[PDB]
């Protein structure tokens, strides 16, 4: 009940493994909160936050010509083929080029399309030199149909470095239509999937390959097959402080990747509402300065965008879509309240219900409480559309 | 056998095979269905004479099997022989014209000299069991009723009905890719000892064939790989028209004279063209290879290309295949590698070293 154990044990109440700072930077806060220099404590979180916001992550996707690299780049982007911004085939083929393509909400998380080896004229090592195997935080073989020689060349070269790489086989959709059409009396779609796994599992086997982490999927239904068990595999590669970005830049394709999301902004709150400084006021009879009033329609912003349904998003689903959530209208004004009596009511809604998340006489800043409510409200947002997307 | 385990492999497929098998009718749907009604215009059996000793039999239709360039083949029933047979029929270009399809029956039916039960109990050629014509109507001229765009000759080639020919084949695993196991990639390792085999079979005899080529490479219901197109069998060292190899099969040799020699390595580059395509489905350099993803479009080696051989998008291959195609595809056609001598190299002992041990 003293506050330094507080706002450590808030960390002990989510899932282990799946927190955004390291236990080292945690108890290097716990200590300067316990000093009670306050400028200390602050700047030990705003730099745990910076280190966080700033990290960059790089991923590179390598094989063959129409195996499925751009289609994928698209899909973790949460990009339409035919949209702006769209990779497309072809082009890195008759580069030879390695080309980027940036998150489009969250520019730090960068996909690096590959041209196959098969484009180039470069031995495996030599490819993955020129092509900076090094400076990537995820090098993943895209594969479609069946393994080629180029695929397995790659691998075993990677192998050879003692290091590491993810293996996808993509149009797994594909080949459990072709085994729906062509083979009916023997269909099963359970058994289909589990015969190609293990075929890849095997082939890396009996190429004396370290089994690398595989996974089945369709581009063309991205919540469906592996592409959740993907996202979860690579967040859990990632060192503590690269999880936050790559987590929020991940589409809303499952309401578990929603909801992982939503576990790891909560977190994000209780650091900033610590580095802002606890009061010794009850939220419940405060109300916001302009500039907090600033600050909260920004957080929505972002909440927004990254749980799928700011206003653009919507577009590309309007007053009929907005009229199926609930954030949409939370700034729009009204004679019946103002904006500070309509955030007060979302304080007692949110306090009522969670309490003020700290040992008595203590409190976050109300601003705090209002975006911990703002995320809920926008993750069921989120949720909901889906639902209508599904 | 090695045979066996064909056998089995095709049996276990037998459904995704005749898949591919019906689908492939499709798009020469109307040439099909041309092709039928004039051999069967209105009974379920077609009586028919012998061209040669075997004389009167009637030939019931059980299914199209496939369309070739000139020719579509149908699955037939001899009811009272018990017997099925593959029945080749004609269309008429002037591709098959009457003197054409006279000197394919005199080529045909005198290969066996080049023994008929001897040749058909050694089961390397898929040879003829007999040329009929439907009765009461002159052999080779154009049989009736006629249909529309697709005019038949009165000359039907019966023969062994094999399981499948290897066209089909690897057009069925271009469209799933029913190898998944270490034991069913056995299958690539087989066809390319019998492949080897069977071409070192025609040396050991001292003939060329020139159209050595997957939709004339059969497997058959027990397994065995055979080689069809009989009548195209020379003595090496012949001469004879370069046109009579098809082109994307043609060494770059045979692409600069109208006449050409007919060597060993002829067959030998061919044979490296299908054990390329076992293990990759596409031909190599580029070479168009129609019916199949991932092939260009070379129309033939005299076209300016890719002269290196890839295996990059082949299926992985053993170190010993790679250097067995390489050396049966060497440009150098002097130093180009023959088949039975290819029987003799580390290469080809450690294949059939490995395919015994996998089956023992
Ligand atoms: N059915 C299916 N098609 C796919 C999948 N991934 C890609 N494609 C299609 O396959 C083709 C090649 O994909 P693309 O991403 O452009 O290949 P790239 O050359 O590696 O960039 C395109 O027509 C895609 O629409 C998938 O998972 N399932
Ligand atoms: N005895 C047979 N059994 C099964 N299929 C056959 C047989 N003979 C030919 N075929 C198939 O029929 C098709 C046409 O035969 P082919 O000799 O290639 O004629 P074309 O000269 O018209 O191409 C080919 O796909 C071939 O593999
Ligand atoms: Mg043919």
């Amino acid at each position: 009940n003293d506050l330094p154990s507080s706002f450590t044990g808030y960390f002990k109440k989510f899932n282990t493994g799946r927190k955004i700072i390291s236990q080292e930077i945690l108890n290097l806060i716990e200590l300067r909160m316990r000093k009670g220099n306050i400028q200390l404590t602050n700047s030990a979180i705003s730099d745990a936050l910076k280190e966080i916001d700033s990290s960059v992550l790089n991923v590179a996707v390598t094989g063959e010509t129409g195996s499925g690299k751009s289609s994928f780049i698209n899909t973790l982007r949460g990009i339409g083929n035919e949209e702006e911004g769209a990779a497309k085939t072809g082009v890195v083929e008759v580069t030879m080029e390695r080309h980027p393509y940036k998150h489009p909400n969250i520019p730090n998380v960068v996909f690096w399309d590959l041209p196959g080896i098969g484009s180039t004229n470069f031995p495996p090592n030599t490819y993955l030199e020129k092509m900076k195997f090094y400076e990537y935080d995820f090098f993943i073989i895209i594969s479609a149909t069946r393994f080629k020689k180029n695929d397995i060349d790659i691998a075993k070269a990677i192998s050879m470095m003692k290091k590491e790489f993810y293996f996808v086989r993509t149009k797994v959709d594909s080949d459990i239509t072709n085994e729906a059409d062509g083979k009916p009396q023997t269909f099963d779609k359970e058994k289909v999937l589990q015969d190609i796994r293990l075929n890849c599992v095997n082939t890396f086997r009996e190429n004396g390959i370290a089994e690398p982490p595989i996974f089945l999927l369709s581009n063309k239904n991205v919540c469906h097959y592996d592409f959740p068990v993907l996202m979860d595999k690579l967040i859990s590669d990632l060192p503590i402080y690269k999880r936050h970005n790559f987590m929020v830049s991940l589409p809303n394709i499952t309401d578990s990747v929603i909801e992982k999301k939503r576990q790891f902004l909560k977190q994000r709150i209780w650091l900033e509402g610590f580095a802002a400084d606890l009061v010794n006021i009850i939220p419940s009879l405060t109300f916001l300065l302009d500039s907090d009033l600033e600050t909260l329609k920004k957080s929505m912003k972002f909440y927004r965008t990254v749980f799928g349904v700011d206003e653009t998003s919507l577009q590309r689903l309007v007053d009929q879509v907005e009229a199926m959530i609930k954030s949409p209208a939370v700034f729009k004004p009204t004679d019946e309240e103002t904006i500070q009596e309509r955030l007060s009511r979302y304080i007692q809604e949110f306090c009522l219900a969670n309490g003020y998340l700290l040992p008595k006489n203590s409190f976050l800043k109300e601003i705090f409480y209002l975006k911990y409510y703002f995320l809920d409200m926008v993750t069921e947002d989120a949720k909901t559309l889906l639902k209508e997307i599904c | 056998a090695g045979d066996s385990f064909m056998r089995d492999l095709l049996k276990r497929e037998e459904e995704l095979i005749g898949y591919c098998r019906e689908e492939a009718l499709k798009e020469p749907a109307a040439m099909v269905e041309a092709v039928t009604a004039t051999v069967w215009p209105q009974n379920a059996e077609t009586t028919v004479d012998s061209l040669l000793s075997q004389g009167e039999r009637k030939l019931k239709l059980v299914e199209p099997l496939r369309v070739g360039d000139r020719s579509v083949v149908f699955l037939v029933r001899d009811v009272e022989r018990l017997e099925d047979f593959a029945l080749k029929v004609f269309t008429m270009g002037a591709e098959n014209s009457r003197s054409e399809l006279e000197r394919l029956h005199e080529a045909t039916f005198a290969a066996a000299r080049l023994s008929p039960e001897e040749a058909r109990d050694r089961r390397r050629l898929l040879l003829p069991s007999d040329a009929v014509a439907v009765q009461s109507q002159p052999p080779f001229a154009q049989l009736s009723p006629g249909q529309s765009d697709y005019a038949v000759a009165n000359y039907l080639l019966l023969m062994p009905a094999a399981s499948v020919d290897l066209e089909l084949l690897f057009r069925t695993l271009d469209f799933l890719y029913v190898l998944r196991s270490t034991e069913d990639f056995l299958a690539l390792h087989i066809l390319t000892a019998q492949l080897i085999r069977l071409a070192a079979n025609l040396q050991s005899k001292g003939l060329v064939h020139g159209h050595f080529t997957p939709d004339n490479l059969f497997i058959m219901p027990d397994g065995r790989l055979m080689l069809g197109d009989v009548s195209v069998l020379r003595k090496v060292g012949t001469r004879g028209p370069a046109s009579s190899v098809p082109v994307t099969y043609a060494p770059r040799e045979f692409l600069n004279a109208s006449t050409a020699t007919f060597t060993h390595a002829l067959d030998a580059w061919q044979l490296g063209l299908s054990i390329y395509r076992v293990w990759c489905l596409f031909l190599p350099f580029g070479l168009v290879t129609p019916g199949i993803k991932g092939s260009w479009k070379r129309p033939s080696l005299r076209v300016p290309g890719t002269d290196s051989l890839a295996f990059g998008s082949c299926t992985p291959l053993p170190d010993f295949v790679q250097t067995l195609i390489g050396r049966f595809l060497n440009f150098d056609r002097r130093r180009r590698l023959l088949p039975l001598e290819a029987m003799e190299t580390p290469e080809f002992l450690q294949l059939q070293n490995e395919i015994s041990s996998s089956l023992s």
